[PDB]
RNA sequence: UGGUGACUCUAGAUAACCUCGGGCCGAUCGCACGCCGGCGGCGACGACCCAUUCGAACGUCUGCCCUAUCAACUUUCGAUGGUAGUCGCCGUGCCUACCAUGGUGACCACGGGUGACGGGGAAUCAGGGUUCGAUUCCGGAGAGGGAGCCUGAGAAACGGCUACCACAUCCAAGGAAGGCAGCAGGCGCGCAAAUUACCCACUCCCGACCCGGGGAGGUAGUGACGAAAAAUAACAAUACAGGACUCUUUCGAGGCCCUGUAAUUGGAAUGAGUCCACUUUAAAUCCUUUAACGAGGAUCCAUUGGAGGGCAAGUCUGGUGCCAGCAGCCGCGGUAAUUCCAGCUCCAAUAGCGUAUAUUAAAGUUGCUGCAGUUAAAAAGCUCGUAGUUGGAUCUCUCUCGGCCGAAGCGUUUACUUUGAAAAAA
RNA sequence: UACCUGGUUGAUCCUGCCAGUAGCAUAUGCUUGUCUCAAAGAUUAAGCCAUGCAUGUCUAAGUACGCACGGCCGGUACAGUGAAACUGCGAAUGGCUCAUUAAAUCAGUUAUGGUUCCUUUGGUCGCUCGUACUUGGAUAACUGUGGUAAUUCU
C-alpha cells in the first residue's frame, strides 16, 4: 500500500499503416506550417479531436431530450466554444463533426504568439515560449502547447522581466557592453 | 520592488489559541523571501511581537511572482510553545531534537530486553 | 482475519467523508458507537477536514484533549468517535452550535443551529419491548434505551430528546402527511412529506415521499426520518431544503452565482 | 403487557433447583472541599445482564476454465432421510444408536487437468467478442510440511507453545536454540526484478497515554516497466534560386514573399551545466525563486533501424564472387549485386529505436452478429428413434371511512418490456 | 478510421494458409540532455537464509520505604520526579505471499425467529427480609548466597 496514484493515460495513437506516403504529407505539412517539433504532437491533436468527435458520435444517438445528451453536449460545446474553436453561433453537435485538426493548432500558444505579432515566425514563436520571453494574462508560461482560451487570447504580452518586456537586458548583450 | 504581504484565507483559532492564513509574498524581481522578513512583515501588519508569529510551507510560483505559504500568529509565547509543532519550535530555537538516532535506540531497546531488573539500566 | 479489525483504507473508507486518494493510505477508523461505521462522521474528520480548526491530527487531538468539544451535550476526547444524523455538535469556547444532516449530495453538512435549537434532538425509534416487570423500553437510532416511553410511541416514529436530561418531550407518529427525510439509499438527503407506504410482508417496507417541489421518489422504510408533523420541520434545515436539483438546474444556479459574483 | 408476515417472542404467575472447577448485587483510585463528628459535588476504574456498535460464524438464490482417450458415482468405515441423543456458541449426519433405502447424473454427475486464489478490474476492440487479472481495494488462505494446543472477547496464532518429518545453529558432548511468503540484505534459481539508508513531520493504529511506540506508513537512494510536458537553435544583412496578385520583353530591369553548401558576416536570446542565498523538509534532496559564470564547428556534435517489393527512401561508387553473408515472406549473392561488406547520399520514428516471446485487432482463417461442406478440407451407407432444439390458424362496480367519497384482492401463472427500490471505493 | 498487402501460375480467377501491419506485456540490445509522475525477486524455487530492525504501553486518577534524584517546616503514614517490578491492555490489527483451493473460494441477494461478540454508546447497577471508620495469605521489584561451556535458564 503506497499514498501514490497510477492513473495516467497516453495523449496519441500511432497510425495503423507506418508508411502511407498521402499521411506522411500531411502530417509533415502540418508540422511545418505550425512549427511542430514531431508526428507525435500532430498524432496529439489528432487524437484529442478524434475523442471530442467520439463523445459526440455518442450523444448524437441519444434521444433529442435526453437529459444526458443536453447536458453532457452542452458542456462539449461549450469548451470547444471557450477555446476559440467552434463559433459561438455554431453551437449544435453536428458541428463538431465539422471541425478539423487545424482548429485545434491554431489554438496553440505558438501559433497565436506568431499571429499576434510578437514572433518573427512561427519556430520563432516556439523558442520565444521556450525561453521565458511570453506571458498569458499575468503568468509566465513556457509551454508552446498552451491552448489560448477566449477570454485569454487578448492579453499575451513579453513578460515584465524579459529583455523584449521590461528591463534587464540579457546575458549575451551584457558581455558585449562589458567588453566593450 | 518591495516584497508585499497580503492574508487571504483567515480564520480565529480560539480552540487552538491563534490566527491561521493563507499568506502571499509579491517579490517580483528577488529571491523566495526569508521566512524571518515574512515574520516581521506580519508582526508589523498584525500589531504582534514577531516570535508569536509561524510561518511555513511557502511555494513559490512559476515565473518569480508571488510565493504562497501559511501563517500561524498566537495569544502569546506560552500557547506556541503548547500547540507547535516541535519542529516549527525548533526552528525558532525553542526546542532541541533527541541527539540520537532510531537505530541506537532501537538496538539498545532490544539490548535491554534480555536483561531483567534493575540491570536494565546498566546496558546503553 | 482473527479477531476485528482497527484499520479504515484511504479509498475504502465511506465515500461522503470527501477524503483525497494521496493524503495518506489511511482513512481514520471511527470508534465503536452510537451510529454504524459506513453512517457516521468521526470526529478528526469535522474538525479537520470540514472545519479546518485543525491542519493535521495531532492538532484535532489537542483540540479534543481540551475538552471543548460537546457531543449531544456531553464532551468526547476521542478523535474517531462516530457521529452521526441528529447529532449535536457544541463548541463553546468559540460558542458555536452544529446539526449533522445529510445534504441533498448525501453528506454530512456543516450546518450551525442555534443554541436554544442545540438543546434537544431527534431519534427515530428503533424498537420497542418490554422487560424486567414489565417496563417498557425503548431503543432509538442513537443506541440509546428510554425507559418509560409514552405507551403511544410505536417503531418508525421519531422522539424529540432533551439532551440536558435524556428524557422524551414530543413525539411524531409514521404516518403519510408527515414530513421525512431520507438517510440512506439513493435518495439520501431528500426531504419531502410521506405519501404512500407499500406494506411488503416477510420483506422491506417501501415508502414513497413527495418533494416540496412536487418531485416524488421511494426508499425503503428503514431510509425514512420522520423530521416533523405535518410539512413543517421541527428542526432548522440545511441551505437546500432537501430539493434535489437535477444536474441542468445546479448547472443554471451556479451560472447565475457567477454572474452575481463574476 | 407489548411486538412480528410468522414464536415454543417479550413480559407475567406458580412449584422447586441454583454447579467444590461456586453468578451479579463495588472492602478500588484522584481533584475540590466546611460545624456539635452528619451530609455532599465532578471524576477515574471495575462487574453480572439488556440494547446486532465493530464484527465473526453458519445458511438461501443464481453465476466459474479445459477434458468423455473420465459414464455412471455415493451407499463397508454416513452415503440420502427419519427418531432419540452427544458435541458444539448455535442450525445440521456435526458425531453416535436404531430405522428406512435412499441421494447425484448426458440440463455432463464422478474422475482427471489447470503454467487456477476469487472479484472489483486490465489490454485490445465498428457492432459482437478475445485474452488477462500473482500485484497496493474487498473477500479467502498460509507462515518449511503436517498435526495438537495454551491464553484470550477474539488464534487451531507461528516476529506463541508442544511433537513429528526435512533442513539447520552453538557445545566444554552433558545440553541449548531455530523458522524473513515483514523491512533492508545474502545465496540459489533463473530471460527476469532496487538501499543491510533517514524519520515518526504527514496518514493512521496501539497502549494506562495530549506525552511512548510503529521497516504500518512517509522521505530519499537505484529505476529508459510505463505515462505527461519538452531542448538540440532563432533572427537580420549581402550572393544565389524561386515565384510574384511589377514593368512586361519567353532578351531583361527586380532587397515584394520566400530559400541555400554560404559550413559568409553580425549582434541578439536562452538553458543544460557550475555555483550563492532563500524556499522546500522532521532534516535534507528535487522542483520553484534570486544573483554570479555559462554558445558558433553554438565540438554544449541524437540515435535506432532501413533504401528491390510488401513499405518511405539510390539498378550511385569500391570490395566480394552461390563465398562471406542478407533475407519475418518473395527473394539477393555463381564478375555492372537496386538486396551482402563499406563510403556517400536519401527516409522513418525520434530521446528514443531495434530484437525475442505471450496476447488482441487484422481473423467473415472459430463466423451469435457472421464462415463453409458437388468439384478446393468437408453430408453419417441408409432408415428408425429417447433426450435436446423447433413447432400451423384461432378467443375484443364488493371488507370499520368525518374527500359512485380512505379499500380489498382470494381471483387466471410465468416469460417479455417499462419503471421504482437496493446495490463499496478506486 | 467498420482498412488491408506480398507469396502457388507461362498467364488468369479462386480456396487457403504463410509472411507483412498496429497496439499491449515481460526480457533484451544500442542510445540517452531537461522536467513531472511512477511499476519494480510475481512467473523459475510457498527454495534456503548470516546480521540489524519490524510491538509495545502510565495518567491527577491500580501498586513507590530504590536518597536514583529530591523540599515552602520534616515526631509528618504517603511532598514531588521517578528506574525496576507486580498489575491492566495490546500483541488475533497491520505488513508479506498466492502454495493450496473447481459450487470450494468468491460476487450480487437474502437469513439467523439457528449463534457468539473485548471495546464504544445508552439503559440497569439500596428491587434480595438473611472487622464493615475496611478482612486474610502470599509474591515480585530490592538485599544476599549460588549452579551451568552455553539462552530473554533460573
Amino acid at each position: 500500500p503506497v499514498a501514490r496514484s497510477w492513473v495516467c493515460r497516453k495523449t496519441y495513437v500511432t497510425p495503423r499503416r507506418p508508411f502511407e506516403k498521402s499521411r506522411l504529407d500531411q502530417e509533415l505539412k502540418l508540422i511545418g506550417e505550425y512549427g511542430l517539433r514531431n508526428k507525435r504532437e500532430v498524432w496529439r491533436v489528432k487524437f484529442t479531436l478524434a475523442k471530442i468527435r467520439k463523445a459526440a458520435r455518442e450523444l448524437l444517438t441519444l434521444d433529442e431530450k435526453d437529459p444526458r445528451r443536453l447536458f453532457e453536449g452542452n458542456a462539449l460545446l461549450r469548451r470547444l466554444v471557450r477555446i476559440g474553436v467552434l463559433d459561438e453561433g455554431k453551437m449544435k453537435l453536428d458541428y463538431i463533426l465539422g471541425l478539423k485538426i487545424e482548429d485545434f493548432l491554431e489554438r496553440r500558444l505558438q501559433t497565436q504568439v506568431f499571429k499576434l505579432g510578437l514572433a518573427k515566425s512561427i519556430h520563432h514563436a516556439r523558442v520565444l515560449i521556450r525561453q521565458r520571453h511570453i506571458r498569458v494574462r499575468k503568468q509566465v508560461v513556457n509551454i508552446p502547447s498552451f491552448i489560448v482560451r477566449l477570454d485569454s487570447q487578448k492579453h499575451i504580452d513579453f513578460s515584465l522581466r524579459s529583455p523584449y518586456g521590461g528591463g534587464r537586458p540579457g546575458r549575451v548583450k551584457r558581455k558585449n557592453a562589458k567588453k566593450g | 520592488d518591495t516584497v508585499t504581504i497580503r492574508t487571504r484565507k483567515f480564520m480565529t483559532n480560539r480552540l487552538l489559541q491563534r490566527k491561521q492564513m493563507v499568506i502571499d509574498v509579491l517579490h517580483p524581481g528577488k529571491a523566495t523571501v526569508p521566512k524571518t522578513e515574512i515574520r516581521e512583515k506580519l508582526a508589523k501588519m498584525y500589531k504582534t511581537t514577531p516570535d508569536v508569529i509561524f510561518v511555513f510551507g511557502f511555494r513559490t510560483h512559476f515565473g518569480g511572482g508571488k510565493t504562497t505559504g501559511f501563517g500561524m500568529i498566537y495569544d502569546s509565547l506560552d500557547y506556541a510553545k503548547k500547540n507547535e509543532p516541535k519542529h516549527r519550535l525548533a526552528r525558532h530555537g525553542l526546542y532541541e531534537k533527541k541527539k540520537t538516532s532510531r537505530k541506537q535506540r532501537k538496538e539498545r531497546k532490544n539490548r535491554m530486553k534480555k536483561v531483567r531488573g534493575t540491570a536494565k539500566a546498566n546496558v546503553g | 482475519a482473527r479477531g476485528p479489525k482497527k484499520h479504515l483504507k484511504r479509498v475504502a473508507a465511506p465515500k461522503h467523508w470527501m477524503l483525497d486518494k494521496l493524503t495518506g493510505v489511511f482513512a481514520p477508523r471511527p470508534s465503536t458507537g452510537p451510529h454504524k461505521l459506513r453512517e457516521c462522521l468521526p470526529l478528526i474528520i469535522f474538525l479537520r477536514n470540514r472545519l479546518k480548526y485543525a491542519l493535521t491530527g495531532d492538532e484535532v487531538k489537542k483540540i479534543c484533549m481540551q475538552r471543548f468539544i460537546k457531543i449531544d451535550g456531553k464532551v468526547r476526547t476521542d478523535i474517531t468517535y462516530p457521529a452521526g444524523f441528529m447529532d449535536v455538535i457544541s463548541i463553546d469556547k468559540t460558542g458555536e452550535n452544529f446539526r449533522l444532516i445529510y445534504d441533498t449530495k448525501g453528506r454530512f453538512a456543516v450546518h450551525r443551529i442555534t443554541p436554544e435549537e442545540a438543546k434537544y434532538k431527534l431519534c427515530k425509534v428503533r424498537k420497542i419491548f418490554v422487560g424486567t416487570k414489565g417496563i417498557p423500553h425503548l431503543v432509538t437510532h442513537d443506541a440509546r434505551t428510554i425507559r418509560y416511553p409514552d405507551p403511544l410511541i410505536k417503531v418508525n416514529d421519531t422522539i424529540q430528546i432533551d439532551l440536558e436530561t435524556g428524557k422524551i418531550t414530543d413525539f411524531i407518529k409514521f404516518d403519510t402527511g408527515n414530513l421525512c427525510m431520507v438517510t440512506g439509499g439513493a435518495n439520501l438527503g431528500r426531504i419531502g412529506v410521506i405519501t404512500n407506504r407499500e406494506r411488503h410482508p416477510g420483506s422491506f417496507d417501501v415508502v414513497h415521499v413527495k418533494d416540496a417541489n412536487g418531485n416524488s421518489f421511494a426508499t425503503r422504510l428503514s431510509n425514512i426520518f420522520v423530521i416533523g408533523k405535518g410539512n413543517k420541520p421541527w428542526i432548522s434545515l440545511p441551505r437546500g431544503k432537501g430539493i434535489r436539483l437535477t444536474i441542468a438546474e445546479e448547472r443554471d444556479k451556479r451560472l447565475a452565482a457567477k454572474q452575481s459574483s463574476g
